[PDB]
Order: structure tokens, then C-alpha cells, then sequence
């Protein structure tokens, strides 16, 4: 609006390996839009309001308002900030994280990032936390001024779960958060900047190569994007995704279990997106086969974790799976 | 019940517990 121009150009973009078609952009009035929703297919709805509050955020405004509690701020020399549990770390000693999670005050967090700026360091910062009470005033009133009866009316439309988590996300230019899935569904919700994302529906299970559950990066990929080994990862060459990018304003569905490949823009600036995390519906009382994608991925996991468990060591779910495989299913 | 122990979901997120 105003003329002010392309938002941003495709030479933002990384270049990857695979395929895309877009995601769809539609009015929350649109009936298709909540179609999308219903069967739980990704949708990019532009005037939600959701999030109308905090389009003034920035990082003065933020430092400002937003209190003196502690702030999860992942650091990385490279900017590939893959997720990792640290509390499945002892399961597997010979995995080195690549990115550090330091706890500090959001003043610390614009000082940090302001010497690298000035120093033109390589080093990169992804903030990941999740809003709380501690919180300044303003913030709150700011976070009470979202469209909760947009989403609430969503939450009950679709059976789901109670609103676990919103987590604030502010990164550096070219920040990327590999490809995962998530047990939850999601309203991803930007504010500041742009952000490409990537999805990927449950049914490409078979060529994303998720990480073994115990493994800490649980529900990330094993697949470079940058660099794909199809040797390893040979169906990674039948990957074809679901792309968008969403700016201010935008809110971007990601329904439980898609995949889901984030970046900001390079060369756009800091980035702002705060998420909805909502808990699924429960299983339903009659189960209708054949079984969904999502489904099957829900089976796959337990068996996993109830092997790791009966045979008392994680080290041992390959080895038996494999026993029961080779020369038997294969 | 072994079929919807099976499908059970979990809620597992890219975000760090304490
Ligand atoms: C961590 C995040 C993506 C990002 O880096 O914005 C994500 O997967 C999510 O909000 O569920
Ligand atoms: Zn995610």
C-alpha cells in the first residue's frame, strides 16, 4: 500500500533442491480459508487482527516494556538454529550441539546484538521465549488486545486443546529453523519483517528422516538443506513443499504434524513472529481406517518410545528393529 | 485399548523445558 514498492524480491530467498507450490492467501472471511483450516491444511490468512496490537513492536519499544525477565537467547555460528532437547542429551554424548542457549535480560539481548552489528561478527542470535507474567504493563495490555475471539472461536470450532504457549521470536536476517513438525497446532503469527516458511504434508514422512525420538533433535530432520546426502536420504529427491511468506499482519496456519521450514529474509532485517500453540483434539471414540498420515506418525513414534523403554536402553531400539526387519519386511 | 494407546499423541514443541 501507498506504492512503497515489492515488500521484498526473490533474491531473499535461499535455494534449495526441491519443488514448491504456494500456500494459499485468503481473507478469515474467506469460506475456503476455513476450509483449509477444517482439514487441517495450511492457509495464510491476512487480516486476522490477531496480533493488531503488537505490529508496533520493535526492539526499542520492546526492551522498554517488556520487563526484566529472563530470556532464552540461542547463539550459532552458522544460521542453521536446529532445535534440540537438552534433556535427551545423555541418550546421545557423541552429538555436539551447534547452537548454545544463553539466559539473559532483553537489554542484553539488543546490546549483544548491537556489537555484533558494529563489529560485523559472523556470530547469530535466534531469541526463543515464552511469554509469561513477567511481563511489563504495557506488554499486557498489548497481548490482551489480541483477536482472542478470532482464535478463541477457532479453538472451539476445531475441538482442540488448551492454548499451551505463545512464543516470541526474534531473529537476525538469514536465521533459519530447520525443518521439524510440532505436536501442536499452531497460528503463526508475524509482526516484524519477513519470513519464508516451508511446509511439508505428514504423507512426507518418508522423505524428511526425522531423527530417532530419544536422538534431542526428536521431530527435526536428519537432512541438510543446504547440502541434501542422497545416499542416505535417497526419497528426500521426492520432497515437494508448500511455500509462503508472511510479513506484518500475516498469520500463517501450521496444522499439527506439517512439516515446517523457516527463515527470514536475508538481507530484511530483524525478524518478530509470535506463535499459538495449541494442544490437538483427542483421538476420536471410532477410528476409521485406512488410517491418516498423521496417524501412522503418531504409531511410529510410540512404538519407538515404548521399545526405548521396555528394552531399558534407546540404544537398543535400532538394533532390534533392524532384527525384525532384515530378510522379514524388506 | 492397545489400538488407542498406539494413537495416542504426545505434545511435543520446539521450545526448551525447565
Ligand atoms: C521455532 C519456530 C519457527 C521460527 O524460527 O520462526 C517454529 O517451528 C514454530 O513457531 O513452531
Ligand atoms: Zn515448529
Amino acid at each position: 500500500a501507498g506504492a512503497l514498492g515489492p515488500a521484498w524480491d526473490e533474491s531473499q530467498l535461499r535455494s534449495y533442491s526441491f519443488p514448491t507450490r504456494p500456500i494459499p492467501r485468503l481473507s478469515q472471511s474467506d469460506p475456503r480459508a476455513e476450509e483449509l483450516i477444517e482439514n487441517e491444511e495450511p492457509v495464510v490468512l491476512t487480516d486476522t487482527n490477531l496480533v493488531y496490537p503488537a505490529l508496533k513492536w520493535d526492539l526499542e519499544y520492546l526492551q522498554e516494556n517488556i520487563g526484566n525477565g529472563d530470556f532464552s537467547v540461542y547463539s550459532a555460528s552458522t544460521h542453521k538454529f536446529l532445535y534440540y532437547d537438552e534433556k535427551k542429551m545423555a541418550n546421545f554424548q557423541n552429538f555436539k550441539p551447534r547452537s548454545n542457549r544463553e539466559e539473559m535480560k532483553f537489554h542484553e539481548f539488543v546490546e549483544k546484538l548491537q556489537d555484533i552489528q558494529q563489529r560485523g561478527g559472523e556470530e547469530r542470535l535466534y531469541l526463543q521465549q515464552t511469554l509469561n507474567d513477567t511481563v511489563g504493563r504495557k506488554i499486557v495490555m498489548d497481548f490482551l488486545g489480541f483477536n482472542w475471539n478470532w482464535i478463541n472461536k477457532q479453538q472451539g470450532k476445531r475441538g482442540w486443546g488448551q492454548l499451551t504457549s505463545n512464543l516470541l521470536l526474534i531473529g537476525m536476517e538469514g536465521n533459519v529453523t530447520p525443518a521439524h513438525y510440532d505436536e501442536q497446532q499452531n497460528f503463526f503469527a508475524q509482526i516484524k519483517g519477513y519470513k519464508r516458511c516451508i511446509l511439508f504434508p505428514p504423507d512426507q514422512f518418508e522423505c524428511l528422516y526425522p531423527y530417532p525420538v530419544h536422538h534431542p533433535c526428536d521431530r527435526q530432520s536428519q537432512v541438510d538443506f543446504d547440502n541434501p546426502d542422497y545416499e542416505r536420504f535417497p526419497n528426500f529427491q521426492n520432497v515437494v513443499g508448500y511455500e509462503t511468506v508472511v510479513g506484518p499482519g500475516d498469520v500463517l496456519y501450521i496444522p499439527m504434524y506439517w512439516w515446517h521450514h523457516i527463515e527470514s529474509l536475508l538481507n530484511g532485517g530483524i525478524t518478530i513472529t509470535v506463535n499459538f500453540w495449541y494442544k490437538g483434539a483427542p483421538t476420536p471414540k471410532r477410528i476409521e481406517y485406512p488410517l491418516k498420515a498423521h496417524q501412522k506418525v503418531a504409531i511410529m513414534r510410540n512404538i519407538e518410545k515404548m521399545l526405548g523403554e521396555a528394552l531399558g536402553n534407546p540404544q537398543e531400539v535400532g538394533p532390534l528393529l533392524n532384527t525384525m526387519i532384515k530378510g522379514r519386511y524388506n | 485399548e492397545v489400538v488407542k494407546l498406539l494413537l495416542e499423541a504426545g505434545a511435543d514443541v520446539n521450545a526448551q523445558d525447565k
